[PDB]
């Protein structure tokens, strides 16, 4: 085994970085480009489809966590298919998969099957990362190969502002009307059909055909990236004179041995320490980093409910008697009214409440309203034409001889641009650390780097106490995002050069499947943090950083190393 | 399917006091409108009176503010309907009703499941 | 003048004289909506409703829907009635033409044809020309009338020392003033509000808010005077004032503060009321000064939030006034309203 890896490495080291490698690159940023794009799309879309779909909080929630649970099970059935299957053949299945799916989830009506549809474009979409790593890991040198696998995270942010701009461009046109976030669904649908455009006029990778005795196979690739990189290089004239390499229902039940057998293997004697370190340190890091990239906007959003609240305005002790009204109000209380004989036709309230108030003879007529209430209210012989006032918008009132007629239909829930502005700014914060990253990568070390990273966003989660303001949760959050970005490129570079050729995609899937329900169970513990002392989810997050640096200086090194 | 039955009817003197409990069966109570008909000989059923998913508000009929009062208790999953000042008019077999609607209702159409009634003299 | 038998003045071109209508309830004006009652009688004057009519040709000038600001509420108001035989007759009130009649080929003061018990107005400065006045002649009488010998409340009546008044800020009237806490700031709220569409009426209620009182530095109050602002609260009077190095916005809208009281610290409590605009309406500006003589600003609110108590208009002392007199508006005039048997909420 290593006698095969140093031929490898020659071949691959005297032809050097030509044209391949960078179509190769480019081909596969397109499939990572659909997996950023993927992971917001539920996100943008929930507030404008909450009222089509009729979706209430416990449904919102299933829809935010249906993705992960997704690409959980795809990282983990792709990461197992591609080592017995190949990589381009199991790649090109994930993402037609995705496509297919992610193309059908909007031309769906009901929740339930549009939760399916999501669910299944993320099974499709989870075999991006496995694959795409490992796949392009095989085209380089050991020269340099920590800084190439840095700038292929680069498109991953490439999708995410492709998403945000999607979305922001898309979603505000309210009157389209199939309403508009089913085509900002479709348009982000796109990435992923680009991705098989592309990536079936690219070749299957010389290692995957060595390592399974199909030489033959090895030597046409190799020879192909050969020509296609001497084709417009410095010296053309140079012939392949490299001669073979060495050689070393029921196919169902095959796979399904041979895939258990891998996985199995991982845990054998010489990758026991390595493996028990890197499941700990990805469970950790995952977990804070969803944590808390979740708890930012929650927090935003709650000091907005705040500063909401603390503009509201009170009317008391108004008397009105014979008036027609007409215009719209939002955000304001009236308490201790007197209303008698008035009409209200085509009224609009926001987050209007009356306590305490008196109707007597009154008549309503094509009101909406939305958190809109009435506590301690009374009402006689009043009579509500054509209103949409349910049952629940009266507390603690009593209704004497009124009655509903001609009641309007829709979703009986209650409930019927920042988040867009906020999340582009982290996908573009997240930029100069993955630079640094690349640069430095092979310089440092991808053990040093790794540590450094982690240990700078465990102290830099301290401060988040010292942000209390809407601008200063934009500003920790770029900070959080732009340092710890580094952690991962270290983190994908280190688990590639670990394993074997013949274990690398499942031993990487299962790592990225522990990814995914690590983010699950974050962002569940995280969301239920806000209305708490600040202090919880800082010492939550410091420590499991903390532990998650200690592990990863405990690893091995692997820089200057072939690719065994 | 919620099964009501109503109970505390019986003879009373002119002008006196009575009580009539509606008490339901399954988990799913608080998700209805209930409700109080009365059917007097001869006459359709009228709505009488009526209390909101949480017990809080309450609607009442016609000429029905005063002399009923309805309550509900989640905790025991029943209905009370207090009468005071009965006169002779007011004999009917009061019937208990429940409504999966979000709105108000009095129409007997509009509610859905039904008592089996009980007697008030 | 009130509806009473023996309540009769005798005496034995254009008119002029002030008049006082007190507001008519909601009520009255329903039954008695149509009678016709005169006041002035020769042509003659006379009041239906909430209408003036000058009775010769006839003309009949309505008033404004609000009654904060309706001339035939409480207030104190000048009419003018010219009567130009040759062209016509013009009615001017506060020195402003609010009508006139086309009169073309053509005393007593008691209440006469008035059905009402408390119906009474009150008749001052009876003045009859020998000729018809111009724009000038009226805008050169109303002046006359008015002048800065003392400050007037919200009625027109001169202020007293020792009297419960309400006050209303003159830029916004439809805010009260109201007090968080003892030793603590005052900030402006809503006032309660009456409307009626089918009497065409409407106005907020007058009496709600801080009960004020100005009391001499040691019987009416005279401009440029020198006085303590006491409010009282729970039948106990509190005193106006800002303590030394107080919280302010920008360091110079100092907030007043009613009732402080910390050891170890010197409290401002001199004030000067004064009228330096608006000659024409009644509204006292209030100066604060400060031990050393220094002029701290004159009384005001500015829009901010104190601690964790939502967005309100804290009553302040700011300097700023002083340098935009010129203004159309401006928010450092206050309404004195004492408590009037004029007025009564419907
Ligand atoms: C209880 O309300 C009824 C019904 O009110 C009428 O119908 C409503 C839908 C709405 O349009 C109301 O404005 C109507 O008044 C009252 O019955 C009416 O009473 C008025 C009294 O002036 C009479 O003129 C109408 O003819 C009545 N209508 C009918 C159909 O009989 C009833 O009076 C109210 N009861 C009490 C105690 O106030
Ligand atoms: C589903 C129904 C919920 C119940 C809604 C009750 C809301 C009560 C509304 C109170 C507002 O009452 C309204 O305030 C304005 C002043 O701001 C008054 O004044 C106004 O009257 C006229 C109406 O155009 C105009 O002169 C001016 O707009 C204004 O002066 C109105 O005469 C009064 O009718
Ligand atoms: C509901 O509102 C009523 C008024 O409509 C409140 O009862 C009033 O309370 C005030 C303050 O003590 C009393 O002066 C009034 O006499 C009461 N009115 C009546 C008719 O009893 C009542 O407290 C309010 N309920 C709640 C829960 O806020
Ligand atoms: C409300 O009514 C007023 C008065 O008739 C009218 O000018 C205005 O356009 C109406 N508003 C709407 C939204 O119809
Ligand atoms: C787990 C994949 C990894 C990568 N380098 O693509 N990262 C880093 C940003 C969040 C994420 O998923």
């Amino acid at each position: 085994r290593e006698e095969l890896a140093q031929q490898y490495e020659a071949i691959l080291r005297e032809c050097g970085h030509g044209r391949f490698q960078w179509t190769l690159y480019f081909v596969l940023g397109l499939a990572l480009m659909a997996d950023g794009v993927e992971v917001f799309v539920v996100g943008f879309v929930l507030p404008s489809a909450e009222k089509d779909m009729c979706l209430s909080d416990s449904n919102k929630g299933m829809l935010g966590l249906i993705v992960y649970l997704g690409m959980m099970v795809g990282a983990f059935l792709w990461g197992g298919l591609a080592d017995r299957l190949g990589r381009r053949q199991c790649l090109l299945i994930s993402l037609s998969v995705n496509s297919v799916f992610a193309f059908f989830s909007s031309f769906v009506q009901g929740y339930g099957t549009f939760l399916f549809c999501r669910l299944l474009s993320g099974v499709g979409i989870g075999g991006s990362i496995p694959i795409v790593f490992s796949y392009f890991s095989e085209f380089l040198a050991q020269e340099k190969r920590g800084e190439h696998l840095s700038w292929l995270c680069m498109f991953w942010m490439i999708g995410g502002v492709y998403a945000a701009a999607m979305a922001w461009a898309i979603i505000p046109h309210y009157g389209w009307s199939f309403h508009s976030w089913r085509v900002f669904v479709l348009v982000c649908a796109f990435p992923s059909v680009f991705a098989i455009g592309a990536l079936t006029t690219q070749p299957e990778s010389p290692r995957f055909f060595l390592e399974n005795g199909k030489h033959d196979e090895a030597w046409m690739v190799l020879k192909q990236v050969h020509d296609t990189n001497m084709r417009a290089k410095g010296h053309p004239e140079r012939v392949f004179s490299v001669t073979h390499i060495k050689t070393i229902g029921v196919r169902a039940l095959s796979l399904g041995g041979q895939v258990w057998g891998n996985f199995l293997s991982c845990f054998g004697p010489e990758y026991r320490r390595i493996t028990l370190m890197m499941m700990g340190v990805w469970f950790t890091m995952s977990f804070s980093y969803y944590g808390l990239t979740v708890w930012f906007p929650d927090m935003i959003r709650h000091l907005q409910a705040v500063d909401y609240a603390a503009r509201t305005k009170v009317f008391p002790g108004e008397r009105v008697e014979h008036v027609t009204f007409n215009f719209t109000l939002e955000n304001q209380i009236h308490r201790g009214g007197q209303y008698f004989n008035d009409k209200f036709i085509g009224l609009r309230l926001k987050s209007v409440s009356f306590e305490d108030s008196l109707f007597e003879e009154c008549y309503f007529e094509d009101v909406t309203s939305s958190n809109t209430f009435f506590r301690n209210c009374t009402f006689i012989n009043t009579v509500f034409y054509n209103t949409d006032l349910f049952e629940y918008k009266f507390v603690n009132s009593r209704l004497v001889n009124s009655t509903f007629l001609h009641n309007k239909e829709g979703c009986p829930l209650d409930v019927t641009y920042m988040v867009y502005f906020v999340s582009f700014l982290g996908t573009l914060a997240v930029l100069p650390g993955n630079i640094v990253s690349a640069l430095l990568m092979d310089k440092i070390g991808r053990l040093r780097m790794l540590a450094g990273s982690s240990v700078m966003s465990c102290v830099s989660c301290f401060f988040l106490s010292f942000g209390n303001s809407e601008s200063a949760m934009i500003a920790l959050l770029c900070l959080f995002g732009g340092v710890s970005i580094a952690s991962w490129n270290a983190l994908d570079v280190l688990t590639v050069e670990l394993y074997p050729s013949d274990k690398r995609t499942t031993a990487f899937g299962f790592l990225n499947a522990l990814c995914k329900l690590a983010a699950v169970l974050g962002i569940s513990i995280f969301t239920s943090f806000v209305g708490i002392t600040k202090a919880a989810p800082i010492l939550f997050a410091s420590a499991a950083l903390a532990l998650g640096s200690s592990l990863a200086l405990k690893l091995p090194e692997t820089r200057g190393q072939v690719l065994q | 399917q919620v099964q009501l039955v109503e109970s505390g009817g019986g003879l009373v003197q002119a002008g006196g006091s009575l009580r009539l409990s509606c008490a339901a069966s399954g988990r799913t109570f608080s998700r209805f409108i209930m409700g109080w008909f009365r059917q007097a000989p001869g006459k359709e059923r009228e709505f009488v009176a009526a209390v909101g998913k949480s017990g809080d508000t309450t609607y009442y009929a016609d000429s029905m503010s005063g002399r009923f009062a309805i309550s509900r208790d989640n905790a025991k999953n029943t209905v009370y309907l207090q009468m005071i000042s009965l006169k002779p008019e007011d004999t009917a077999v009061y019937y208990c009703a429940a409504d999966s609607s979000y709105f108000y209702h009095t129409h007997e159409s509009e509610y859905d499941y039904w008592g089996q009634g009980t007697q008030v003299t | 003048l009130v509806n009473n038998e023996s309540s009769e003045v005798i005496v034995h071109f254009t008119v002029s004289f002030w008049l006082r209508v007190p507001k008519v309830s909601a009520s009255h004006l329903e039954q008695y909506g149509t009678n016709e009652y005169s006041i002035i009688s020769s042509w003659s004057v006379s009041l239906k409703g909430n209408n003036l009519i000058w009775t010769l040709r006839q003309i009949t000038f309505r008033d404004l829907p609000d009654k904060f600001n309706a001339y035939l509420a409480n207030k104190w108001v000048f009419i003018t009635i010219t009567n130009d035989r040759l062209s016509s007759a013009n009615l001017y009130i506060n020195g402003v033409l609010m009508g006139s009649a086309e009169i073309t080929g053509l005393i007593t003061l008691k209440l006469d044809r008035c059905n009402n018990n408390n119906q009474y107005v009150s008749i001052d400065k009876f003045r009859i020309f020998c000729k018809a006045l111009n724009p000038k002649e009226i805008e050169k009488l109303y002046t006359s009338y008015l002048s800065i010998t003392f400050l007037r409340d919200f009625w027109g009546n001169p202020l007293r020392y020792d009297t419960e008044y309400y006050l209303i800020p003159v830029a916004s009237s439809s805010k009260d003033v109201q007090l968080k806490n003892i030793t603590d700031y005052m900030y402006l709220t809503n006032a309660p509000s009456y409307t009626n569409g089918k009497l065409n009426i409407y106005y907020r209620r007058l009496y709600n808010g801080l009960k004020f009182i100005i009391k001499r530095y040691t019987s009416f109050v005279k401009s440029g005077d020198f006085i303590k602002l006491y409010v009282s609260y729970n039948n106990n009077e509190h005193i106006v004032g800002y303590p030394k190095d107080g919280n302010a916005f920008n360091n110079l809208d100092r907030i007043l503060r009613v009732g402080y009281n910390a050891p170890g610290i010197p409290l401002y409590k001199k004030m000067e009321a004064v009228k330096l605009r608006d000659l024409k309406t009644y509204s006292v500006q209030l100066k604060l000064y400060d031990d050393k003589n220094a002029s701290l600003g004159l009384v005001g609110t500015h829009n901010g939030q104190i601690g964790n108590d939502p967005n309100r208009d804290i009553l302040i002392a700011s300097n700023w006034y002083f340098n935009h007199l010129k203004d159309k508006i401006l928010g450092c005039d206050w309404y004195f309203v004492p408590t009037d048997e004029g007025w009564t909420n419907d």
